[PDB]
């Protein structure tokens, strides 16, 4: 029913090995020069990619800024609801990144800050402008 | 298997079925009541026990109705009915054994029998039982044939046949206890030493071997599931076939490292597209950083844009590094990926050269046993006598096998040196002119009845005849014998002074250099009492070694066993003898193979007598004159001593049929 284990061989190999003289040796070695092919092309992008590596040498290390812990507040100040207009102008609806500018206001506070102040700080047409670039 | 049906067994029959011989001898049982053939049944098998449990004495028929039981021994003509049929057929009373109602005085018939193989000489035993004239015409100044011994001093080592194959439903069994055969088991382990002449660890010798085995169940595979069996009009060889087969294997091997270096390429380009987003990424970090640092020098008091500024780039700068983040863990979720894939690497060659050689060496045993290359057998067929192969271990004849056809040949007219030339038959009769070996122009004429020809296949095939019948065999038998392959496989005994190897080691093998010489003194035994060492040639080597000197193959012989013993262990060979098979006139081979374009079927074609035409035109259809036995004529044994035997037992059956008469079948 089955051919034996560790054993392979399909009809459609059987023709293709015997379908010249030399129908064997033909195949195993398109085989034999598309491992060549595939190998020198694994050290390529190792090349490539050790290159790569080394641009990267460092990480972002120099770049990172401590940790601002600041707990949360309910009370706007002035000072606050200006952030907020200008972070509605730069990030429309991203209520996370609103949040993380000001510092002190949770995701929820910042999305009620939106229907409260809503008329007075024209925050339709704020967010009409965001959407313009 | 014991009993009356373990005697059934013993004698090749199905205990609780009758055969289509049987079917032909007693049709109005086999077609009767289910009782009656089970009565029947019963009757053979007890019979069988019988002569088995004494092979020695002749069982009569009045001997065997006295040890049968009621209801079995009611009816007396159904005995005498089966008794006659198994002592006709040789299934029974065969051999040698003592006669307890002496010959009758005067013969019917007379049978010419060609050749004194075992054969030959098995069914001159039985014709001669049945009260016919027989005489053998040998062309050899010895009985025997294809079963040789040498013997000179103590040493004896067969030239022939040599290995009884297990005693398990083997008419072997029953001549072994006929004849002072000292038959000693053959111990199955044989350790493999390479061209260097050190030992395959058993490592190796099991990844081979197992593979071997593995390859041959493939070939099974290829024949019988993808039925390849012809290409190019051409029927398919085994080795053709086990070409193929390593060839998909090599196959695959390279396809699994392709496909694995194609999961190392995929995931080394993933990480190409992810090392690329990285550098784009803290490029506008290393920007973005720079922003924020900017608006930070700013000092205040600032005013809520530039407070925002700051804020901004903040939030902006940790998202960018949040990112980055989560880019570097990936990396390393793909860097370890590919350390992963690079430590396991799948098989880089399906076999190496040593390998490839002990592999050979398993090739080359494979061709010693069909004594053929693997390029000559049938794929379909090559092993069609499997399923009637006996249960036992193999034994050796230690004390040579000729002492079975000598045995035989006790109290019969063989002319040796007696070589038949032409074989004459008609309707009215037979004539077989044979000349002297010795001086060839002295001619010989011998008048019968009927001719047994066990002349060799290798002889039959001769081009130009060696043999002429009058007139030709018919077109059917010819082609047979074209068609079917006569093989060939030699041996070279040598004879020492001392034990230099390992006694308890009866077979050790050798493993050749290339694919071509893998035949070549592969394999040595140790059988006998004595100190000889036996060395086969096999496959395309054996005939080639054909054509080399004595001295040359020795010489070869004796640097394989200093590799492997030690260069001074091993001492000069009192004795030596090298078999030459093909060249053999009186064989022109060893024995016959299943060939590519054969079948079983062609066996039964050698099997089939010969009719002539009528003499007179217009007169009655003739008897049979021309009958076939041999080695190469029992499709069910072929090529073995036992299918010799009952071969001849088969047509000293027929020929007894046809002119004595069946009195058995009403
Ligand atoms: C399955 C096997 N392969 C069995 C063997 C085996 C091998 C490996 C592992 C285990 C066992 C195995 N080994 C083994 C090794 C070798 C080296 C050889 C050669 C053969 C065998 N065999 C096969 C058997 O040896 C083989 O099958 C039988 O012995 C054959 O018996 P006939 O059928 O009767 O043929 P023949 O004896 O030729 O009688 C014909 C006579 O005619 C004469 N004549 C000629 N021309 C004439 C003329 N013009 N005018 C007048 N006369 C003329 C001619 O001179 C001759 O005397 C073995 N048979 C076994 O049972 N066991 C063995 O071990």
């Amino acid at each position: 029913r089955k051919p034996p284990k560790g054993m392979f061989l399909s009809q459609e190999d059987v023709e293709a090995v015997s379908a010249n003289a030399t129908a064997a040796t033909t195949v195993l070695r398109q085989l034999d020069m598309e491992l060549v092919s595939v190998k020198r092309q694994i050290q390529n992008i190792k090349q490539t990619n050790s290159a790569l590596k080394e641009k990267l040498d460092g990480g972002i290390e120099p770049y990172r800024l401590p940790e601002v812990i600041q707990k949360c507040n309910a009370r706007w100040t002035t000072e606050e609801q200006l952030l907020a207009v200008q972070a509605i102008r730069k990030y429309g609806r991203d209520f996370q990144a609103i949040s993380d500018v000001i510092g002190n206001k949770s995701v929820v506070q910042v999305k009620n800050f939106f229907v409260n102040y809503r008329r007075r700080f024209n925050i339709d047409e704020v967010l009409q402008e965001w959407e313009a670039e | 298997p014991s009993g009356v049906e373990g005697a059934a067994f013993q004698s090749r029959l199905p205990h609780d079925r009758m055969t289509s011989q049987e079917a032909a001898c007693f049709p109005d049982i086999i077609s009767g009541p289910q009782q009656t053939q089970k009565v029947f049944l019963f009757i053979r098998n007890r019979t069988l026990q019988l002569w088995l449990d004494n092979p020695k004495i002749q069982l009569t028929f009045e001997a065997t109705l006295q040890q049968l039981e009621a209801p079995y021994n009611s009816d007396t003509v159904l005995v005498h009915r089966v008794h006659s049929y198994l002592e006709r057929h040789g299934l029974i009373n065969f051999g040698i054994y003592k006669r307890i109602k002496p010959l009758p005085t005067k013969k019917t018939g007379k049978v010419i029998i060609i050749g004194s193989g075992v054969s030959g000489l098995a069914a001159a035993r039985q014709l001669q039982s049945f009260g016919m004239d027989v005489t053998l015409l040998e062309a050899r100044d010895r009985v025997g044939g294809r079963v040789a011994t040498f013997r000179k001093g103590n040493y004896v080592a067969d030239l022939g046949a040599m290995v009884v194959t297990g005693l398990g439903g083997n008419p072997m069994a029953v001549v072994s206890k006929q004849v002072n055969m000292e038959l000693a088991k053959i111990k199955q382990k044989c350790p493999l030493y390479e061209a260097n002449g050190q030992a395959v660890p058993k490592e190796k010798d099991e990844m081979v071997e197992q593979e071997f085995n593995r390859l041959l169940e493939a070939t099974s595979y290829l024949s019988h599931q993808l039925d390849f069996n012809v290409l190019n009009n051409k029927p398919v060889s085994l080795g053709q076939a086990l070409e193929v087969v390593i060839q998909l294997q090599e196959k695959h091997v390279k396809d699994e490292q392709i496909e694995h270096w194609k999961k190392i390429v995929k995931t080394q380009e993933e990480l190409k597209e992810l090392l690329n987003k990285m550098v784009n990424l803290k490029e506008k970090i290393k920007e973005l950083h720079q922003q924020y640092k900017e608006a930070s020098e700013v000092k205040p008091p600032r005013d809520i844009t530039a407070e925002f500024l700051v804020k901004s780039k903040h939030r902006d700068l940790t998202a960018l590094c949040k990112e980055y983040d989560e880019l570097a863990e990936t990396q390393g979720k793909l860097e370890e990926k590919l350390q992963e894939l690079e430590a396991n690497p799948p098989s880089d060659v399906y076999l190496s050269s040593r390998d490839r050689q002990i592999l050979d060496w398993h090739f080359a045993n494979l061709e010693f046993a069909n004594a053929t290359p693997l390029s000559t057998l049938s794929l379909k067929h090559w092993d069609q006598d499997d399923d009637f192969e006996f249960t036992g271990s193999h034994l050796t004849v230690r004390n040579g096998y000729s002492c079975v056809p000598v045995a035989l040949a006790e109290g019969l007219d063989i002319k040796l040196n007696t070589a038949v030339r032409q074989v004459r038959y008609t309707a009215s009769g037979c004539e077989v002119i044979a000349v002297n070996t010795r001086s060839t122009s002295q001619t010989f004429i011998y008048k019968c009845d009927a001719v047994l020809c066990t002349l060799p296949l290798g002889v039959l095939k001769q081009q130009p005849p060696a043999v002429q019948f009058v007139p030709p065999l018919p077109e059917w038998k010819t082609s047979a014998v074209q068609r079917m392959g006569f093989g060939n496989l030699n041996k070279v005994v040598l004879c020492f002074d001392r034990v230099f190897w390992d006694p308890s080691v009866n077979l050790f093998g050798h493993v050749g250099s290339t694919t071509a010489s893998r035949g070549e003194l592969f394999l040595f035994w140790n059988l006998y009492k004595a100190p000889i060492l036996l060395a086969l040639v096999a496959g395309e080597a054996a005939g080639i070694m054909e054509n080399i000197s004595d001295d040359v193959i020795v010489g070869r012989c004796l640097a394989i066993l200093k590799g492997i013993f030690g260069s001074s262990a091993v001492p000069q060979p009192k004795e030596t003898v090298v078999s030459r098979w093909r060249a053999d006139p009186w064989a022109r081979g060893s024995y016959s193979y299943v060939a590519a374009g054969s079948s079983g079927n062609d066996y039964d074609l050698m099997a089939q007598p010969i009719t002539p035409g009528p003499s007179i035109p217009g007169a009655p259809q003739p008897i049979p004159r021309l009958f076939f036995a041999g080695e190469h004529t029992i499709r069910n044994y072929p090529a073995t001593v036992h299918g010799a035997l009952l071969s001849g037992l088969r047509e000293a059956g027929r020929i007894a049929d046809q002119f004595l008469g069946a009195m058995y079948t009403l």
